[PDB]
């Protein structure tokens, strides 16, 4: 085959404020091939309950695919994207910045 | 403006026997309206819009018997595939195909598609004649071959130009309230002081729709590229989209710098600078 | 609305 890496984005759907319920998401995009382990952090740790959009793919024929669950921003919590993939030596952990 | 609709497959074999994933989406313009995934257990043909939920069950019904004899399409392919470049039945191989057509402001019929990759890099293609094929390496002569003989592109020509364009007038009127309104992006711009000699201008686009935007930056309005970093259009999973454009520029130089948005819904290109 | 056709590689 042909290995892409994926590009990823941690982010939320709506502009984060402390205390108001939102959406956290993390798009990958731009790998092949298309299997792929996507995990939202809380803290380090996993979270358990999370949806993601139906796999497809872009001009290039590379595919994209979006993970998202609901949460309530604070300012102590952290966040992040884990994504693991054929072409990773080891997961890669993208942290959460609400100005990205 | 122009609307496509356009469906999206992905088969990925698993090795040895073991089902291979097939997954089928549709959408029109950046509207997903359909879906079956095989990772999800599906049997039918799912909705995933309003105006696509109030089609009958004969609609229904025969949508989830095409989806279901495109995965046996597909899991043929695969198998067909290891035989033309000699390979393993232990190997995870992925097929990937996209077809479907674009209408102008009027309607009316632009350009036709039906196309495949394998293993990540073309495979086949419908010319955009409609008439003839692009193949990309040996295996896929074999396959061109075999459907100019067939007249392949004859038939599908027909769904492409008749069919496909036929019910995306259809979808486009019945979804006229959701499908035919543009979000114009909402913009606005951030400053953040790198150090004493630089600073990050970062350009934001939010909640529009369609995906297609353009952000660019200039400096005392010539194209500006180096000093720059540009993300890929995003969904905020509402449904719209998202995208931003940063410069690093020199402090004190802020005013040199203009960012540029180009949407469809925006009446007027925008210029927005720091101040 | 599907291709109604199947045409095999």
């Amino acid at each position: 085959m042909i290995q892409r890496t994926p590009k990823i984005q941690v982010y939320s759907r709506h502009p984060a404020e402390n205390g108001k319920s939102n959406f956290l998401n993390c798009y990958v995009s731009g790998f092949h091939p298309s299997d792929i382990e996507v995990d939202l952090l809380k803290n380090g740790e996993r979270i358990e309950k999370v949806e993601h959009s139906d796999l497809s793919f872009s001009k290039d024929w590379s595919f994209y695919l979006l993970y998202y669950t609901e949460f309530t921003p604070t300012e102590k919590d952290e966040y992040a994207c884990r994504v693991n993939h054929v072409t990773l030596s080891q997961p890669k952990i993208v942290k959460w910045d609400r100005d990205m | 403006g122009s609307h496509s609709m356009r469906y999206f497959f992905t088969s990925v074999s698993r090795p040895g026997r073991g089902e291979p994933r097939f997954i089928a989406v549709g959408y029109v313009d950046d509207t997903q309206f359909v879906r079956f995934d095989s990772d999800a257990a599906s049997q039918r043909m799912e909705p995933r819009a309003p105006w696509i939920e109030q089609e009958g069950p004969e609609y229904w019904d025969g949508e989830t018997r095409k989806v279901k004899a495109h995965s046996q399409t597909h899991r043929v392919d695969l198998g067909t595939l290891r035989g033309y470049y000699n390979q393993s039945e232990a190997g995870s191989h992925t097929v990937q195909r996209m077809y479907g057509c674009d209408v102008g402001s009027d309607w009316r019929f632009l350009r036709g598609y039906h196309q495949y990759a394998y293993d990540g890099k073309d495979y086949i293609a419908l010319k955009e004649d409609l008439r003839s094929w692009t193949a990309a390496d040996m295996a896929a002569q074999t396959t061109k071959h075999k459907w100019e003989a067939a007249h392949v592109a004859e038939q599908l020509r027909a769904y492409l130009e008749g069919t496909c364009v036929e019910w995306l007038r259809r979808y486009l009127e019945n979804g006229k309230e959701t499908l035919q309104r543009t979000d114009a992006p909402k913009t606005h711009m951030t400053h953040h002081a790198v150090s004493d000699h630089e600073a990050t201008l970062r350009c934001w686009a939010l909640s529009f729709y369609p995906a297609e935007i353009t952000l660019t930056w200039q400096r005392d309005g010539e194209d500006q590229t180096q000093d720059t970093e540009l993300v890929e259009t995003r969904p905020a999973g509402d449904g719209t989209f998202q995208k931003w454009a940063a410069v690093v520029v020199p402090s004190g130089q802020e005013q040199r710098y203009t960012c540029h948005v180009q949407h469809e819904g925006l009446p007027k290109p925008l210029t927005l600078r720091w101040e | 609305y599907l291709q109604p056709r199947t045409f095999l590689l």
